[PDB]
């Protein structure tokens, strides 16, 4: 979380938190009920999100849904839609906690190794994330939508 | 390590849920209390030194402790022990911010008992130091906070004997 | 700064700013102008703050100002006041800054080993810093009353 | 390094002035263009290997540069060379949010320039893959902050030439 | 470590016997089905990631190991079980070319029972996943090597359980 | 080279070359000769190799000279071609060194790097490496074609 | 061995065999029969191998058989020529191995200490080996004596 | 480092050339001298020590070198002096079986004459200790190696004067 | 002692002891007799030494038993000589051991930690230590004066 | 570690004591001894490859131990075992001069029993060499110092056994 | 580094002269002044701490130096001055022991100079304070030692200026 | 010397001396005199010990001045007795000193190097050192052959 990452740095260097990493424990629990309501609507719009991603996806990339794509087929959408809808999931935990310590350990840490085993196409993964950011961000207000889209575009970030 | 949050996230993980309602009452009920840990932190924090001093006074020195013969005789001995006091009541603090324990355990507890075991270190006379340090700190913090540090410090003296 | 702080563990890890660390910059210049604000209240009453600082501190300990004392005289309490006076001055640092940083480069790194040497009792400098904090916190709303006392009581931290 | 905020704290520190108005007036000129730093260094670091990409693609490869003789030439060097851009476009998305380029001096141009002499890396054609990178970061960014992120790519590229 | 060579020269210089018939008749067995290993290698090496992949496959992943409260979820988890796959590969390569299962003992087999229990890690799951990657690499190196390639992979199965 | 292998290990043991060391730099300069032909040969078809190699690697996966393919286009050919000839070229060099330090550091460290940028499919390279092995292969005696195929193994092994 | 060599190399570095280290084992391998007839007829002549190394030695060198000589009288003779036969045994060990580990761990780590408490001279213990290596290239065709005097200046080598 | 091999690849890859037929003729001089070699590097390894005694008894010691204030004075200076000895015939040794003098100035020459002027180590009469080794090598090497082994420790020594 | 300092510098560079180090030890125990009537008659004396140094300290520093002072008090005085006593019992220590070993495990390691933690004043514990000095070196003949003299300004050496 | 001096010292100190006549007393029986224990220890240091030498002529060497199938044979195990009897020797030399055993507890004896059950090596041969090497120690040294040294070899051999 | 009597026998050694009428009279020369200087030394330790602020007091601090643009401004400089302090007198008193300014250049002179050019470190000001630093010495140590304690101090001053 | 070793100790503890420390100093000093006596008798027969020293070793170890011996023949043997007057001389030089520095970068370190290399024995070099003590012990009063005869064991103590 924020508190997590505060007090490992805390410890590390044998050491009560500074104002500053106290201060920002403050703005962050200010935040909580904004963060909870952010999770929740999303949370609550998860199979519109996830299936609107998955058209956006494969109209911009048909070549991962073709006779020679990691997607191809039934049974081989239907496991990327679980993907699609694994990632939203990590996407909400880590917006209520305020970093990305959760979402980090769950889903980047290994991934590069997971999908190249699988030959699935990185960077379209990273495309599926984008089109689930236009969706989400889309069922939320400005100043909302923006904290949530800085998680989205992390997870299209470590996906590289 | 986890706190209050990462407990809940890691709880629903293993499950694979998205948060519900349930989820997101325990994460409010942490929310909720967080500005009142960070200020009773602060007072910890630059009170520190005269906590141990404080609660040394009630329930170590002017005893057979400090004598010869005594495990906190010598100023070596002296030195480590009042070192190790620093340590309980800064991770205390840490624990009562995360609202969780787990960090008492993973970098405080673990082997701690027989480690005291295997110097000699006397395990009661080191619990009465941290339930001394517990009420200087309950003084200090406040109405706001005297009961969510004290059960850290109770944590902590619990996991020794 | 806050911002020196995020990049630091940044660089080092090898890596761009993380969601938690992006919004922590966000929180921190949205509080820009009310940190200006704190300090430039305790900039303007800089004098009174110090002055009554330290009658407030040779109340408390008179000894200090005593035949064996380290600011026992009117040239040795002179000088006593103006370490109270760059104190209250790094604490307006700090403040707007965001962390410690500059306040600790500047006047705890190193501070037990100057004042070991000159023979001055350290922890009634910390209490001349808890009496500057009494009288500042008085000339501020009660919001900004607590965002400058963490500052105050970092370096009454420090000093020990 | 230093940043804006304490570029101007120690100014005034070698000064022993507490912050007067035309100090004030400085912080107010960098916490005013805050958010957009933000918001544009999260557009960089989520198209960090796009940016790269497209400005090698309009800088760099296709050219003597990739052929034998030329220098990004082998898998180990051409790794190297982007391997480069990724720091300089990363220490400018830092030196941008700092709002100073001190950074830059720091940890990244100081002996660069002998170290590309010494090894035979072309430094014009560095500064190329800089602009570039400059030129797809403009668009990728909008109004709010094209200038502001600009002007760490100029610095990184007059500080080799 | 020792291979077939060495395994013979210590069991005889415990002895200090210079080697006799029946020592070099286990030799000649050993140079004789050399070429075979060396071409058994060459293929398990360059087939290492579609081995790896297909025994995954087979007998791992599409199940619930890979769900949430199975030891390979997580992304994390996913990688470090098909690193540990590609040690058991890359190490029964190495066995099979010296011809002795002495190097799977020293170090792979030694503790990791013990490990695997304290992690939680699923036995009977690891042992189908090498037992799956025998059956392709019996496959793919063909009559002249299939037996001799398999042993190994059953001595580092019936080393777990 | 073998030489520079065992040369390597031996400065850095600080000590002469062993028994064993000194064996091997005979038998493998036994096969200088043979060695060379092998390169010879190959050197001499590269043009017929490449083209051919060509050919098996797009019927075998069509994909990558498709719509959303790296090697989509006349000239997205021509220099997917062009690293095939590339390759050949690292095989000739690796075959008279008897070992890969000049393949690798020319070919193989830094290229998935290199090709994750170019977002070229690191795996249908590899197939355009066996779809080589296959050519080069029928044009060598039965010895001389093992000996060679070790080094196109090698190339499609790294690429992994 | 050769492999045991090749693959201690090749786990350390976290790798599978080189095309030279696989080469390497083939030629070693194909060499298997002639480096076995090798220790055999030198295994089947080693009483006289080490008996005339021992009158060899003994002309070259009298004052080890001397007053104060290491190996003076009979049976301080005697286990002069026991070591004579250890060393016969390894380099019959080293040549079937194709390198020196079992040589060097059974006799030559350790061997200045062992023979410097004993107080013996070292290099008269090579000129014992250079009297073997005379002998036993007597019983061995031009090419078998060769491949075997490598182990035996190798020993030679290594008291030194 | 590179030998005789890597130094006609090396000249090609930068060109980027398939190897020709005067390449290949450059290869074959080598591989026709390789057997030579490795004969002479088997005698000259075996009687490392008995070569540095004779280079040292007819250039070195039995003179004002190892009386007192001579850089060879000193047991400790006497065993640097012959340790430095050996690294010369031991790198020649490489040099003259890769048929390739770049490792004499990657491991043994760079910075090497400044060293010497900086401890004050005679260079001339290291020279003469080089030529001595080269003179001994030659007549226990044979017709065969002798020219090959010489033109290493005459590499050396116009290195350093 | 001058035994155990020896030892541990000979086995920690893995070596018997030196002429320089047997030499230390022959002279050192040559003065047992004497280092031994030195602690005798200071034993003999402790409670005067004590007490007059006490009247020293509180003449020279008498802040210390004051308002405001850490030895405020009969029992703060009591308390105070004590540690006096401590010190003295650790200077005859270190006169038999012929070091501060003992003296420095017990008393002077973690002794800034401890009194800081106390809040006493360290360089006024110097003083009553000089003062000690000056009564316990009128009860010796000169040279044994000068002796016992090295120990009493090490520990004030050490509280500095 | 302790010598007999700083034995007395902390034993005291647990008491906190100033030195009685008793202790005193004690402290004058070692200094009493102190300068023979020296002369000792130069003979024992002087000599020490020769008493070793004739400590394994004794106890060791011309047996089953130093052929194959022994624990002493290969020139890496018995060198491995006269560097062991050459730490014995030298620390019983420490002890002998310290006047306490202390020091073959705490860096010598503590876990070496169950060390030579793991590898296998023969305890009771071991004392053999232990009490052969005080044998010679004790002509060597002389009326004055022989049984002073004998006891600390006695201690080293009762503590393997 | 070397004291007085190594000074002697180096001199001699690179002669390889045994020691004769003169050498003998110098060495007498540092004898007889021994017993001096070890009294100077505990006392100039046991007043370390009080004679660096003395000398701050009366060079340093109460000035420019101290004040904001001054090179001991900031708690962290002044602490790096007075550590200096604490080494020039450490040193000075390992000289005055020796009786030899060697260790002064080995580990203390050497780039110094250089050193307090590139950090800015203003030397005048450096000189005054070891010039301090000694008068205070020179009251401290009395008569016996004065002049023997100076010339260290005054050696440190000309070596930097 | 035993200022060096003092010191050198002090320096790497970043630290003043010892009590212990200044007593050896002082020790050591108090016998520079009789140091220096002891080093001008020996220095004053120099001739007659070396030349005693080589009849007394070639008695106990005929060997070496025999055919195949290190010292055989008349120029042979001057250098080994030339030997003998450098390590009487480092003798002399470590008396001086009361500790083996110079004795040891001198004539120690590197000696089994440059002995081996030249095939000399080094255990008869011993017993040449030990020929020495012998005769200069004959020459010095009990006391002083005594101290003496500390650094003579200490040369035979590390030629081993
Ligand atoms: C007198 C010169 C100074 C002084 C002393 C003073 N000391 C205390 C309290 C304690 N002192 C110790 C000291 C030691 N413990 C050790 O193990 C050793 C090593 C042998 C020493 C030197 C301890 C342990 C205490 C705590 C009491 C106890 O024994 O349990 C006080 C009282 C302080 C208080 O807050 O109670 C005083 C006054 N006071 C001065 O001002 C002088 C400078
Ligand atoms: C064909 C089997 C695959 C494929 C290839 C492809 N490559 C490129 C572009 C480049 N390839 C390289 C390769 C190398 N450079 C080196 O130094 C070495 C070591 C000898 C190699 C192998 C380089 C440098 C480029 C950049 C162009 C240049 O030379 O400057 C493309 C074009 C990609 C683009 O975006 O332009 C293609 C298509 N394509 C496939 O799909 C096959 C898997």
């Amino acid at each position: 979380s924020v508190l997590t990452k505060a007090i490992v740095n805390a410890d590390a260097e044998a050491r009560y938190l500074s104002p500053g990493e106290l201060d920002r424990i403050k703005s962050f629990v200010a935040s909580g009920e904004r963060r909870l309501r952010i999770a929740q609507t999303l949370t609550e719009a998860r199979e519109r999100i996830v299936k609107q991603a998955g058209d956006q996806l494969f109209q911009i990339r048909p070549d991962v849904v073709s006779p020679g794509g990691n997607a191809y087929g039934e049974k081989m959408t239907a496991l990327c839609l679980r993907d699609l809808d694994y990632y939203l999931r990590l996407v909400t935990y880590g917006i209520v906690a305020g970093d990305v310590t959760p979402i980090e350990e769950i889903g980047i840490i290994g991934v590069k190794e997971m999908y190249n085993s699988l030959q699935t196409p990185i960077p379209a993964v990273a495309e599926g994330v984008r089109a689930m950011k236009n969706v989400a961000t889309s069922l939320l207000s400005g100043d909302d939508a923006a904290e949530a889209g800085f998680y989205f575009d992390y997870l299209v970030g470590a996906m590289q | 390590m986890q706190d209050a949050i990462t407990a809940v996230i890691n709880n629903y993980d293993v499950q694979g849920k998205y948060l519900d309602g349930a989820a997101l009452d325990k994460l409010k009920a942490y929310f909720t209390t967080g500005a009142v840990r960070v200020r009773a932190a602060a007072v910890i924090s630059s009170n520190a030194t005269t906590i141990i001093k404080e609660a040394a006074a009630k329930a170590l020195i002017y005893s057979d402790l400090t004598r010869p013969g005594g495990n906190m005789y010598t100023t070596r001995r002296y030195a480590a022990c009042i070192r190790d006091m620093d340590y309980f009541l800064r991770y205390a603090t840490y624990a009562m911010l995360a609202g969780d324990p787990s960090i008492l355990d993973e970098r405080v507890l673990n082997g701690l008992k027989e480690t005291y075991n295997s110097l000699g270190v006397p395990i009661a006379a080191t619990v009465g130091g941290i339930q001394a340090m517990k009420e200087v700190v309950g003084g200090l913090v406040g109405p706001d906070a005297a009961k969510e540090a004290s059960i850290y410090f109770d944590y902590l003296s619990s996991g020794l004997s």
